[PDB]
């Protein structure tokens, strides 16, 4: 018997986790505020990390890496890459970015390299000449980031449409880095708009701003067997060679960079965590990193499989019970 | 990086190493506090002895 | 030379005190009867070890110590135990019945009936002091005396000795060895009252001591004598500088200045290594690199917490044994790239360092092996507020139902003083978060 | 010396009291003549909690024996350890109380009470540091019930700041057939709810089941019941009678067990259970000690723990055993059944280990639970009370001693409040 508490009721991912765990007869769910748990599926905000690992008789495990927010917040991710020897301008896979404050930022250093086919991006806002962009961030009041917009994206056919790629990476207590073998492209219903972009829907490929304007994919989700079969026929390659190798090298580099600050090797509690990484494949088949999501949701087709893998890789490995969907990124 | 203020005895050494620069109550009020408390208690006890005499 | 007076309050302060004074005696070559062959100033002197001992014409070196428990069981052990000649009776002060793990009963009820006799016996010690500098107060948070009398004595000492410094050695409550479920109540209560009267507090979570004893000393179920011998070493490390020739931390005001830029954030984290079982069949001795690195491992801290997720304001390395500066900086160089050691902008990233060539003194028979070099780090990190958060959470759970509150009120304390103390701790936790807000 | 003044009143009270005394006397090595003959300095260290000393180095139980009638006193004087009690400490009358609470509280016992109090005040004026009082009595009768609680009200008024502790034996129709016992228990519980700091609920329903069911004793006697009752009393007083950290005096114990002043009614428990005369063949393992002593079949109040939540808990282990394994086993209990301990009293289970095992065991465990499930005990008595009182049946045995119905309505109310009060903190 193991126990666990649930402290984020709006997590599709961990609803299924606790569902599976319960569905095993070896796990009981406790009152959220009962201290005597083994597993905290913790809140999203101000998770009480300092309260974990002080219950004798209990090995405690939580589903977030404290500190991992540095990698999953847009203002921070930029600061993490720039100000970190392991990435730095040593970096070829992250669009040019700067942090900016709505009047230690870079609104002035931003104009500098701006003197040069300049398109950038900010609830978001894209443009070609600054002013309006800087003006926008001055409208709202939360810190904002201004990365170069990727003018020549890779466009799917039929349709001439833009897409991004979401990969889910699980990191267990040992700091194994696991890449779920199934990924998704979040496509676009309407064809990419070379000239003129300040409209959206066809540029911004976010699932929400597209189940609200949409044909070729159910829900706008293209999985890998089809994107690979497409790459073979139109580009004469594989997803592996062309894209996945750069993705793995981007995941592995990011998480090893922060491993000294968030590892729980010799800590009095352990962490695992599920990350959603978002990528952009451009015209020349060069991968670019967009965002890292600290609380990913899944895709409906794949919940079953990713959520049993989490239970097996991340939870049953630490509390064992009474041929793998993942790719361990070997560092 | 920079070793400052090095001092040596025959018992050991002392020094600084910097790697980067930056960038009341009174005995009066105490008695009023305590007495008020032993007050609050002597009354509670006497409330008890009074109920016990009923 | 300026004298320092120790004040051991409650069972924990008293039993910890006893172990410190035994370690102290071993270190300065003072025998169980105050005789010290190595002092050649017979009848007195002003050597560095006279900050903690005063001198008798017949040749006695007697602690500048006062022990005070509200019942006799524990201090009786000192009156009868092996070091009974070392203290004179006037400084072992015991009472009739105790504070029943009730803060309010130690502060208000029974305290009042003893504060004056204790202040008396204390001033007797100040009078035989050429230039008294302050007080070292040893106590638990969790019992009635150690929390509630200690906070009363503090307020009196501040009134009676404004110019003076007061450091604490404070035993933080841990379920594995606690004897009362109200300890979070007594702990918030006495921290709130004492915050403004203590200049620098060294908190020791019995939880941390306990695991160090299991993990590194192979002790099945550590007792108070295991815990207290280890505490005697950490404590001896922090006070080595006042009893020996040196130029770092040479008087109590310097612990303030070196460790505490903010008066309320005066709770520096202690970290000690190496702790080796004396039962280990030969030991591969640790290097300056190895021991200095150990200092940034949570499992070596007197309080479990993660200083990666906070900022630093100060940091002291206290070495004992065979250490030369080149090694220390070589060591600091490596770890500076391996670890996450971010200070607060308004402070420089640096370490004060103290080396005492005499290796750590081992209590004969104890559980600690004799190592050729040792180190105590005193870092003022914000990660120590973890320990405040969990103690405050325990308080809230009980206090929202008023559970046990009637015991303190029954002693004349008002319900409201509970929320006052907790309100302070809420401020204190915000203070801590402001300072370490960055990433 | 933190002394305890022991008072035993009535038949039941005097019979479980005399049996408590012979058992701890053994544990401490005193023979029926009061002479120490033990083989350990541990037996004499805290001896003065329950004994006085005199010349000859003899020990005399700090105990006072009260009944409204003269038997039992005779029975006890001519019992095994009969001769150790100070003779002037036998205080008895002649009338009896006829199982009538009002006779004990108001009429018969009124006449006798001051003579009890002069021996109490005598014994108290002779104490370095009086912790308080411990009384043994039954609630179903007249003397221990009515006069027992009268004495508690007097003693509290003279010693308003000492601790009042009772071992209160509760009545059950499985063991006795007096129709008015539910009256005498509800009038007593009202008193205990107001005037004691700790009451161990020794339930004759639970003692009967343990003896009949568990121990296979098909014609149980009071001596059988009292065998379980003195193992428990020995158990729950270990921490007061030998050296230790946990719960070593009555105030220490109360601050740990009693989160709200009225919820001071405790479920004792014990393991292994054993028939008087039961040859014991193998010790229990530390894990058997533990699962068993939290078992409902081992409780001395007839209540279901899984029907409530534990507020506080004290566990006492006795015999040579491993601290590490006790601690591991106490932790597993709380971790495996953790919803049964209120989450709003963190770490509400305190554990002590004493090395000296009780008589005849190599290893035992004693449990003291303050569980909201004890409301089941008060509901059982209240239901028996209500069935009679709604027709005012048998009231004339009481109104004829001067009592008024209203006094019944008030007891019934204060005990129904005690139940609803446990229910409150069981939901929360
Ligand atoms: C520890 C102290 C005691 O010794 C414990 C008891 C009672 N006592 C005196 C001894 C005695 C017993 N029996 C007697 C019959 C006589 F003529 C004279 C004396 C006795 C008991 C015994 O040894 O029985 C073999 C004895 C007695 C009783 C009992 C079990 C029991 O032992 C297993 N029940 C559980 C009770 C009973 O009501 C029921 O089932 O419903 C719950 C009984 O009804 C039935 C069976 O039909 C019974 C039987 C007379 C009916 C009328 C009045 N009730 C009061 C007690 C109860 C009776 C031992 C105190
Ligand atoms: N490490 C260690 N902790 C101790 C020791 N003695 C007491 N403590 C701590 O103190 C807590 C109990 O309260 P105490 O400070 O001992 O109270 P007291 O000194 O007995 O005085 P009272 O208020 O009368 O109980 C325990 O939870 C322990 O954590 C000791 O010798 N070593
Ligand atoms: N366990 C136990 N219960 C007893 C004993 N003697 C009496 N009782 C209980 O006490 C009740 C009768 O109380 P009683 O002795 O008449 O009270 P008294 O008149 O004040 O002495 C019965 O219901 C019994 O259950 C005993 O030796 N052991
Ligand atoms: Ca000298
Ligand atoms: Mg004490």
């Amino acid at each position: 018997m193991y126990t666990f508490v649930v402290r984020d009721e709006n997590s599709s991912v961990y609803a299924e986790v606790s569902r599976l765990l319960l569905a095993t007869g070896q796990w009981k769910r406790l009152r959220k505020d009962n201290p005597r748990f083994n597993l905290m599926l913790g809140e999203r905000n101000r998770l009480p990390f300092g309260r974990l690992g002080h219950e004798p008789g209990l090995v405690q495990l939580v589903n977030y890496y404290r500190g991992a927010d540095k990698l999953c917040r847009k203002a921070s991710l930029v600061k993490l890459i720039k100000t970190s020897p392991e990435l730095s301008e040593s970096c070829t896979w992250f669009p040019e970015s700067y942090v900016i404050y709505p009047t230690t930022d870079e609104r002035e250093v931003f104009l500098a390299a701006y003197n040069r086919g300049n398109v950038w991006i900010a609830g978001i806002l894209i443009s070609s000449e600054a002013s309006e962009l800087l003006d926008f961030i001055d409208e709202q009041g939360q810190v904002h980031v201004i990365q170069k917009y990727l003018e020549k994206p890779l466009l799917l056919e039929p349709g001439h449409r833009k897409f991004d790629i979401r990969s889910w990476v699980l990191v267990d207590h040992l700091y194994n880095i696991y890449l779920y073998r199934e990924g998704v492209l979040r496509t676009s219903s309407e064809p990419y708009n070379s000239a003129n972009f300040q409209d959206k829907t066809c540029h911004l490929t976010n699932h929400c701003i597209q189940k609200e304007y949409s044909r070729y994919e159910e829900g706008n989700e293209m999985f890998f067997e089809e994107f690979n079969q497409y790459l073979m026929d139109a580009l004469n390659t594989t997803l592996e060679n062309s894209i996945l190798l750069q993705i793995k090298h981007i995941i592995r580099s990011c998480l090893m960079c922060i491993e000294p600050a968030i590892s729980t090797k010799h800590l009095h509690y352990q962490s695992f965590q599920l990350f959603g990484f978002d990528f952009m494949v451009d015209e020349e088949l060069k991968v670019w990193l967009i965002e890292v999501n600290g609380a990913p949701a899944c895709a409906q087709k794949l919940y079953a499989e990713l959520c049993q893998g989490i239970v097996d890789v991340a939870i049953s490995s630490v509390f064992p019970l009474a041929t793998s969907i993942f790719i361990k990124l070997h560092h | 990086m920079e070793v400052i203020e090095l001092n040596k005895c025959t018992s050991g050494q002392s020094f600084e190493v910097i790697l980067k620069p930056p960038s009341d109550p009174s005995l009066e009020e105490i008695q009023k506090k305590l007495e008020a408390a032993e007050e609050r208690r002597k009354y509670q006890e006497a409330e008890l002895l009074k109920h016990l005499a009923e | 030379m300026r004298e320092c007076i120790s004040i051991h309050v409650g069972q924990a302060g008293v039993q910890i005190g006893n172990a410190c004074w035994e370690l102290y005696c071993l270190e300065h070559g003072i025998q169980p009867d105050g005789q010290m062959p190595s002092d050649k100033t017979i009848g007195g002197g002003d050597d560095s070890f006279n900050t903690f001992f005063s001198e008798t014409g017949a040749g006695k070196h007697v602690p500048r110590a006062v022990f005070v428990d509200l019942e006799p069981t524990v201090i009786d052990e000192v009156r009868t135990g092996t070091y009974r000649q070392l203290f004179h009776p006037e400084q072992l002060i015991t009472g009739k019945e105790d504070a029943a793990n009730n803060y309010a009963r130690g502060h208000y009820t029974i305290g009042k009936e003893i504060i004056d006799l204790v202040l008396d016996r204390i001033r007797k010690l100040a009078d035989q002091c050429t230039g008294l500098q302050g007080f070292l107060v040893f106590h638990s948070f969790g019992g009635g005396t150690g929390s509630g009398f200690t906070s009363l004595l503090m307020e009196r000492l501040s009134v009676d000795y404004g110019k003076k410094s007061k450091l604490e050695f404070s035993i933080y409550p841990a379920p594995q060895v606690s004897t009362a479920v109200v300890e979070p109540y007594n702990s918030i209560l006495t921290t709130h009252t004492t915050l403004e009267h203590s200049d620098c507090a060294f908190m020791v979570d019995n939880e941390a001591i306990y695991d160090i004893c299991r993990r590194n000393l192979d002790i099945e179920r550590p007792t108070y004598t295991n815990l207290n011998r280890l505490i005697s070493q950490i404590v001896s490390s922090i006070t080595a500088s006042l009893r020996f020739d040196g130029a770092l931390n040479v008087d109590l005001t310097e612990f303030q200045t070196n460790l505490v830029p903010y008066p309320r954030i005066h709770f520096p984290l202690a970290t000690y290594a190496p702790v080796i079982s004396a039962e280990k069949a030969y030991h591969e001795q640790l290097s300056v690199a190895e021991i200095t690195n150990a200092c940034f491992e949570p499992a070596n801290q007197m309080v479990k917490c993660d200083p990666r997720h906070g900022k630093y304001m100060a940091c002291c390395l206290l070495y004992r044994g065979d250490v030369v500066p080149k090694d220390v900086n070589a060591a600091i160089a490596t770890i500076k790239t391996k670890r996450s050691i971010q200070f607060v902008d308004w402070c420089p990233t640096g370490f004060k360092v103290g080396i005492n060539y005499q290796p750590p003194t081992v209590v004969p028979g104890g559980d600690l092996a004799k190592v050729q070099r040792a180190v105590c780090m005193l870092s003022n990190t914000t990660a120590i507020a973890e320990a405040w958060a969990r103690l405050d959470h325990k308080f809230d759970l009980m206090y929202a139902k008023r559970a046990f509150v009637h015991w303190y009120v029954g002693e004349g304390m008002e319900e409201g003083e509970f929320s006052e103390a907790r309100e302070d701790m809420a401020a204190l936790e915000k203070d801590y978060e402001e300072v370490g807000v960055d990433s | 010396m933190r002394e305890i003044v022991h008072i035993q009143a009535g038949q039941c009270g005097n019979q479980i009291g005399a049996k408590f005394w012979e058992v701890i006397s053994d544990e401490h090595g005193i023979d029926p003549t009061g002479s120490y003959h033990g083989d350990s300095d541990l037996q004499l260290e805290r001896i003065n909690v329950y004994y006085n000393e005199a010349t000859g180095n003899k020990y005399v139980p700090r105990a006072i024996l009260v009944d409204l009638e003269p038997g039992t006193m005779d029975s006890v004087r001519s019992g095994p350890f009969g001769q150790i009690f100070r003779p002037d400490n036998f205080v008895f009358g002649q009338s009896g109380a006829g199982n009538n609470w009002a006779k004990g509280h108001y009429t018969e016992g009124a006449e006798l009470v001051d003579s009890v109090l002069d021996v109490v005040r005598k014994e108290s004026e002779s104490c370095d540091c009086l912790q308080g009082f411990q009384l043994t009595h039954s609630l179903g009768g007249g003397t221990g019930s009515g006069m027992g609680t009268l004495l508690i009200s007097k003693i509290r008024e003279e010693y308003p700041d000492r601790i009042m502790n009772t071992f209160s034996v509760m009545p059950s129709p499985k063991v006795s057939d007096t129709v008015v016992e539910p009256y005498n228990a509800t009038l007593s519980v009202h008193q205990l709810v107001e005037n004691t700091d700790e009451t161990y609920c020794i339930d004759n329903e639970a003692l009967y089941d343990i003896c009949f069911r568990t121990l296979k004793l098909t014609t149980p006697t009071y001596g059988d019941l009292n065998h379980l009752v003195s193992a428990t009393m020995s158990g729950v007083t270990t921490c007061l009678r030998f050296p230790g950290q946990l719960n070593a005096d009555l105030r220490k114990l109360a601050v740990n067990m009693v989160p709200f002043p009225r919820l001071h009614f405790f479920m004792p428990g014990f393991a292994p259970l054993t028939s008087r005369g039961s040859q014991q063949y193998r010790a229990l393992t530390v894990p058997e000690l533990t699962q068993q002593m939290f078992d409902s079949k081992n409780m001395m109040a007839a209540c279901d723990p899984r029907h409530g939540r534990y507020l506080t808990v004290a566990a006492i282990f006795r015999g040579r055993m491993s601290m590490k394994e006790v601690d591991e086993q106490m932790l597993n209990v709380q971790n495996k059944n953790s919803s049964y301990f209120v989450e709003w009293i963190p770490n509400n289970v305190k554990t002590a280990v004493c090395d000296i095992p009780p008589r005849g065991l190599k290893m035992s465990a004693t449990f003291i639970g303050n569980s909201t499930a004890i409301q089941e005990l008060f509901k059982r008595i209240s239901e028996q009370f209500t069935a009679m009182f709604r027709r005012k049946a048998f009231l004339h045995w009481y109104t004829g001693e001067g009592m008024d119905e209203m006094e019944f309505t008030e007891a019934e109310s204060n005990m129904n409040d005690l139940v609803s009060e446990y229910q409150q903190y069981q939901d929360a």
